[PDB]
């Protein structure tokens, strides 16, 4: 931090980059460890009315898989459209 | 409907030698089925609808240590689903095991009437609701 | 939607998946048995056992599904339903992004021929199948125990196999070498019994059969 | 047409120097293959639907950008691989034999899902 | 009529009408009905501006309390729970949400009673929620405005 000046440009000359600008050890960027007490919200559905589990009640919702096709003019068609090409990133076009 | 040169199987299945189980655990295993009985404290009915594979109950010495049930039964932790006993059976003859069978337990009409409960020359009057 | 607990449904492919179905129904009516599909817009075309091959093959090749992505070779054992073991497949389309699982029903002791000529991932995935749960795929390159121990005696994923196995091993002086003794467990598995005698869900439930 | 592509974006799939008229007369071979199929079949119905379509749009326009999102096959070499995969369906069935009804029905309750 | 607050012309288990619509009402089974209150026995009690509603309610609702039986379960607890929260709203401890939650409570006790006694709880109180709304407001907004 720690270290001296002159090591510091013998190790930024030998790694062709500013190393003292951002390192790999913590020194006091590091968030206070002890912090005050964490008041958490509440859930979307917390209210005194009106949130019957009639209504929330994704368990139930679920219905059996629809049967269409049992063994007791028409057109072709795909499982999905057809997926599409992406294009190179603008950010970095080439490597 | 399957024809490609099909044998005409007339003899029971037995898979017991695929399976490999040792030999004193096939046939000194009474392999038993039954419809579990409703747990009496409790009024839910929703388990008594399918017929189970559950064996004979070996010995459970205490361990020498703090005192776990040290047992020495693979098979006894083997409690299986049937939909109906006839699935059952054929799951036990299919690895031929020396069972036997049960029947399901059904339930009596309950002739029930709130109106009975009060009454004139009967005597299933009720005192207390 | 606007409530946030249950998952948005998601119509328009749903109902496309059902238009696949039926397009594959058609076409081949000789093995498909029935084709539906669940709320999670998952849809299973069900075959026959003898149709491994030209199923996938279908799925494998066809300009307007090519499914090609072999997912899993799964197997479950039902003990009440007499072909207890099911062998499960499972197929990703590349160009069509959606995922097709078909599945058959074999008994202890009835072959299926090897599909790794459409899918050459079964193969290794073939091998477990005879390990893990035991069915023997016929004409199978090398069908081999592969994820097993050597020597291994009977199917562990059979609903029949203990948990805890058969048999246990210890190193032994007198031999010098890890002798395979019969299970003395420590302590015995405490099995839970997690099943609320109530009815859990009216939708899915089964009529009296 | 233009300058022909050195990689097709996939290893081991080459860009093809003959791109319409190889596609062409394999196009034409996957409609004879299918003609030994019943036309009751539906394969044939979906097929030559599919088939006599797709034909058209690769003679409709001799260049190869443009016919890419024609028939959105990505680019035109892995749609040979494919059409040669359709073909190669042609032939599998022609000793399949897949359109006379289903072999048996499941044995009592074999999906059954629930127990 | 004008000091006067509220009559209720059914009685206890019967929705208390405001001043005004009780200047413009019929009082026959029909008529009052219309005006979603009840006629019952024709048990007319007049209340004037002076005395607060959510006081009128909180001797109703005791005496409630007082008379179930505690035979049918959303009686037994339900009209001691009216009694609580309503406890709350005579002094002012609630929040305007727990007027609609005294409303929902009031619902689940409509009807599912063996007798009609729990119905009968949900009149009175009932009709206080659509009618006296803003009395109810202003009851349990004063109690938290003049504490701090
Ligand atoms: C070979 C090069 C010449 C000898 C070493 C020179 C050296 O260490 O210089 C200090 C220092 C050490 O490296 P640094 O990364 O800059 O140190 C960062 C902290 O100051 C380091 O912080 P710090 O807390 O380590 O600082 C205190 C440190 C300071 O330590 C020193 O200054 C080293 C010399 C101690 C005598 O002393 C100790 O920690 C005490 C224990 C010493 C251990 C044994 C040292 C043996 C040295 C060689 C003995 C003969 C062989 O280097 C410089 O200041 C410049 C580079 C060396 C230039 C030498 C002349 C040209
Ligand atoms: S509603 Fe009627 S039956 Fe039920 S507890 Fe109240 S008085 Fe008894």
């Amino acid at each position: 931090a720690s270290a001296t000046r002159v090591i510091q440009l013998l190790r930024n000359w030998a790694s062709g980059r500013d190393l003292q600008a951002k390192l790999q050890l913590r020194y006091q960027e590091i968030s206070k460890r002890t912090q005050p007490p964490p008041k958490l919200p509440v859930g979307p559905s917390h209210k005194l009315s009106n949130n019957y589990y009639c209504t929330r009640d994704g368990r139930r919702e679920a219905m059996p898989p629809s049967i269409v096709m049992s063994s007791q003019e028409k057109k072709a068609v795909t499982p999905a459209p057809p997926i599409k090409r992406w294009e190179l990133s603008k950010d970095q076009p080439y490597l | 409907t399957q024809d490609t040169q099909l044998i005409a199987v007339d003899e029971k299945l037995d898979i017991t030698t695929l399976t490999g189980v040792p030999e004193e655990h096939i046939k000194t295993r009474k392999v038993r089925i039954f419809v579990p009985a409703r747990n009496n404290m409790q009024s839910g009915v929703n388990n008594t609808k399918k017929w189970k594979m559950e064996f004979d109950t070996r010995e459970r010495w205490e361990n020498p240590l703090m005192g776990w049930s040290s047992t020495a039964d693979p098979l006894s932790n083997l409690v299986l689903t049937f939909s109906t006993k006839e699935d059952a059976v054929a799951f036990a003859e299919k690895n031929g095991w020396s069972f036997d069978v049960e029947e399901r337990k059904v339930p009596k009409p309950k002739s029930k009437s709130y109106g009975a409960n009060f009454s004139w020359n009967k005597r299933t009057r009720v005192s207390t609701k | 939607d606007t409530r946030p607990t249950i998952r948005p449904r998601n119509d328009v492919v749903h109902k496309q998946l059902s238009a696949f179905g039926q397009y594959v129904a058609e076409i081949l009516p000789k093995y498909v048995q029935q084709v539906q599909v669940s709320c999670f817009n998952e849809l299973e075309i069900f075959i026959h056992p003898d149709g491994v091959i030209p199923v996938l093959t279908f799925l494998r090749d066809h300009t307007n599904a090519q499914f090609k992505s072999l997912a899993d070779l799964t197997a479950v054992d039902v003990p009440t339903r007499q072909n207890r073991f099911e062998i499960v497949y499972n197929l990703l389309s590349l160009r069509f992004n959606s995922q097709i699982r078909v599945k058959t029903y074999t008994d202890e002791l009835t072959p299926i021929e090897s599909s790794v000529t459409v899918y050459k991932a079964a193969n290794w995935y073939e091998r477990e199948i005879w390990d893990m749960f035991g069915v023997f795929f016929a004409n199978h390159p090398d069908l081999r125990r592969i994820l097993t121990g050597y020597g291994f005696e009977g199917h562990p994923f059979r609903k029949d196999f203990p948990l805890s196995g058969y048999v246990e091993l210890r190193y032994d002086d007198e031999v010098k070498r890890v002798v395979a003794e019969p299970v003395e467990l420590a302590q015995e598995f405490r099995k839970f019994d997690l099943n609320s005698p109530w009815e859990a869900f009216p939708a899915y439930r089964q009529p009296p059969e | 047409a233009g300058l022909l592509k050195k990689t097709t974006g996939l290893v081991g799939l080459a860009v093809c120097e003959t791109p319409h008229e190889r596609l062409k007369i394999l196009y034409t071979k996957i409609l004879d293959v299918l003609g030994q199929i019943p036309k009751n079949a539906a394969y044939r119905k979906y097929t030559e639907q599919i088939t006599n379509e797709k034909l058209g749009m690769v003679k409709a326009e001799p260049d190869v950008k443009k016919l890419e999102e024609q028939l959105q096959g990505g680019q035109i070499e892995e749609v040979i691989l494919q059409a040669e995969n359709e073909l190669s369906l042609a032939r599998k069935m022609l000793r399949w034999k897949p359109w006379e009804p289903l072999v048996e029905e499941p044995p009592a309750n074999q999906w059954k899902w629930p127990i | 009529w004008d000091n006067l607050l509220a009559v209720i012309p059914g009685g206890s288990s019967t929705p208390l009408i405001p001043k005004s619509v009780c200047e413009t009402v019929l009082m026959d089974f029909d008529a009052l009905v219309q005006a979603q209150t009840g006629l019952g026995t024709a048990a007319v009690i007049v209340m004037d501006r002076s005395t607060d509603i959510v006081k009128a309610i909180a001797r109703l609702i005791e005496f409630y309390k007082h008379e179930s039986c505690g035979q049918c379960t959303p009686c037994r607890e339900g009209v001691d729970w009216m009694n609580k929260v309503m406890a709350r709203f005579v002094k002012g401890d609630a929040r305007p949400a727990e007027i609609d939650s005294l409303w929902e409570i009031s619902k689940q006790i409509e009807g599912h009673t063996i007798c009609a006694l729990g119905d009968g709880a949900a009149w009175p109180v009932q009709g206080l929620i659509r009618h006296f709304r803003p009395e109810l407001e202003e009851r349990m907004q004063q109690f938290a405005l003049q504490h701090q």
